[PDB]
């Protein structure tokens, strides 16, 4: 469990990258930050590409895509996603001071399947889900990063993908 | 305390249908989901499908797709199986076990005493399947996946490990391959790692005698090993 | 400038439980937001989008709303007072044709306004796989009054 | 009640800076922006940036890139341009314009008085740069543009026409290409579409000796034709 900071946290400027929601699989809703054309490096990079999911009702889906070193040659080599150990351990605010902290820990009866589409429910497999629970007591605000900016093609530097996901209570 | 009472035995021709119920009590319904397992005479374990207790969604075996329906009532907490176009190999003990309100989260700590009905993807190898052991020695059993159940997220393996008396469900003994459930005897240690797990029996007792399964939850569809015989 | 992006770039691709629908919804209070939307183009992959249409063509001039039941094409600068919109985005035209459109909403808005834009890829059929609809809503509620 | 009240005229040594100031009124000043077009002695017009009432962000000419700075005071509706390093070249008239909340969305029909400062990509093309024509003869400037300006999403080619007289600021004649503006007479015409456009002029008159410009508004930077002086013969 490391308690992070990260440098150039706020040297830099946000576009808010807005999530897809898709609906009725099965009555299955699922929203979607998807993050594989939007952190390439770019002339006027480092950026923040925020991706804010707020949810409030239950057995809603999240999934996250992000880009894996060596997709693309030199465009993704130094990606580094935050927490590594996604989505069981997840960000904080506490304070000012971001802290990571279990998922489970956070949500009461928030459970994580280990796989997605038969693949690992791991950044390093480019896709992490979690379904948020029938109950939510609390509300809660955690995050996400894929981060690309510390990388350089040309003189193209990457840019920061941030998820953030508000939970509302809900159950009552 | 949670409960799983299911639908008397039924005998059923081949080419009709059957439709066994699981009534719950002791839980909030609509928190949970309810999966069905099925075990013929003597055989091993196959997981059927999953339906969730708060929107009804369900989750199917391969195998078992365009057969098998599963429904719920909310208002009465009980789960439905209908299974059509019986064949002579449908001849089994059918289970309903609480899951989660998810799939391939959990195993299975809570069962249904089952329905028996007669009719007129990950690999789970466990090696040995009888073994043969005094009382008071030590008894070991192996248990093989065709690829890794190691999560790395948590560093957790997910693999459990089970007991079956005859006539009775299975009843849930290791979980995260090395934990016991509450209850479970000191005698009975998981261990292993990634793909290679070993159920181990210190001082066997009269008590220990049945059939040991391990399963994986950590992709879909659920699969069990096809069981370990111990008798003394 | 504040910029909301609707990004579809990988989302529309054909998939076995196609045609799906993937909605973007961007809402709208405050003062000069910049609005950009990336569909994929027909090429940009083989096979993939050979189908794809965006609707309304003359985007984003031109915009979709729903009166009720019925779905209507109207021109944004008469749904929103005071609007522009720019022939071009860094050089390109500003049309999806180009495969990525912009506007920037105007200081002042009266009154709450709805209005849509389509990327439709459902007449694309790769193996048994359909393409994907994607739907951009942008709800702008009034501000600066 | 738009008017825009420029400073005074003022003469700089090379190597030195100026700021120039443009005060806005009868207008919301935070829905508009600025734009500065300078005009070297008679020479053509070139746009130096844009710069917005709402916010202060600027787009800027990377002819001018690190010489040039635009601000706003929004208490007080003023945009200032200081121009600095001067070189011999940027001796010219320097106006402001209003403009819209973004550049290159529409041509420039409000005009400051113009500012003297005296040092001791499109491309437009008009046809001719002097013409003399009779009294009551027509006649015709052409202007081309080196890539097309017609929007496929409207149908509209994004190109103005202006008439400068002596001692004014241009006036705008014809947007849209073919579009008079309130006030514009009818002799004056403007046809054309794509890369071609044609601006005639009827019945001449006394009182249309003027330098007259094109000018697209498709693409940045904005970009004006080198300007065609009409004599009469």
């Amino acid at each position: 469990d490391l308690s992070y900071e990260t440098t150039e946290s706020g040297d830099t400027a946000v576009s808010e990258d807005s999530y897809d929601k898709y609906a009725s699989q099965n009555t299955n809703k699922e929203y979607v930050c998807d993050f594989t054309d939007q952190l390439k490096p770019t002339e006027s990079g480092p950026k923040v590409k925020k991706c804010e999911v707020k949810v409030n009702e239950p057995l809603i889906k999240v999934k996250i895509i992000c880009p894996l070193k060596g997709s693309v040659e030199k465009l993704y080599d130094n990606i580094e996603y935050v927490p590594k150990k996604s989505p069981y351990v997840v960000l904080t605010k506490e304070e000012t001071k971001l802290k990571e902290k279990l998922l489970s820990k956070l949500i009461y009866g928030l459970l994580i399947s280990p796989t997605v589409n038969e693949k690992e429910n791991n950044f390093k497999e480019g896709v992490i889900e979690f379904t948020l629970p029938p109950v939510v007591h609390k509300a809660t605000v955690f995050y996400f990063i894929c981060d690309n900016s510390k990388t350089e093609d040309d003189n193209k530097k990457g840019n920061r993908g941030i998820v953030e996901v508000y939970v509302e209570p809900y159950g009552n | 305390q949670v409960q799983l009472v299911q639908s008397g035995a039924e005998v059923k021709k081949p080419g009709a249908s059957v439709k066994v119920s699981c009534k719950a009590s002791g839980y909030t319904f609509t928190s949970y989901g309810i999966s069905w397992v099925r075990q013929a005479p003597g055989q091993g374990l196959e997981w059927m499908g999953w339906i969730s207790g708060y929107n009804g969604n369900t989750k199917y075996a391969q195998k078992l797709q365009g057969r098998v329906t599963m429904t719920t009532d909310t208002s009465t907490s009980t789960a439905y199986m209908e299974l059509r176009s019986l064949r002579s190999d449908d001849t089994a003990v059918y289970y309903c076990a609480r899951d989660k309100y998810i799939p391939v989260a959990d195993p299975f700590d809570y069962w249904g005493q089952g329905t028996l009905v007669t009719v007129s993807d990950i690999v789970m190898t466990q090696s040995p399947d009888s073994l043969a052991v005094s009382l008071g020695e030590r008894a070991t059993i192996n248990c093989k996946s065709s690829q890794s159940v190691l999560y790395s997220s948590n560093n957790k393996n997910y693999l459990a490990w089970y007991q079956q008396k005859p006539g009775q469900p299975p009843k849930l003994l290791i979980y995260w391959a090395s934990t016991r459930e509450s209850g479970v005897p000191d005698r009975f240690s998981g261990s292993g790692s990634g793909t290679d797990f070993t159920l181990t029996i210190s001082s066997l007792q009269a008590e220990d005698v049945a059939v040991y399964y391990c399963q994986q939850y950590y992709s879909a569809p659920i699969t069990f090993g096809q069981g370990t015989r111990l008798e003394i």
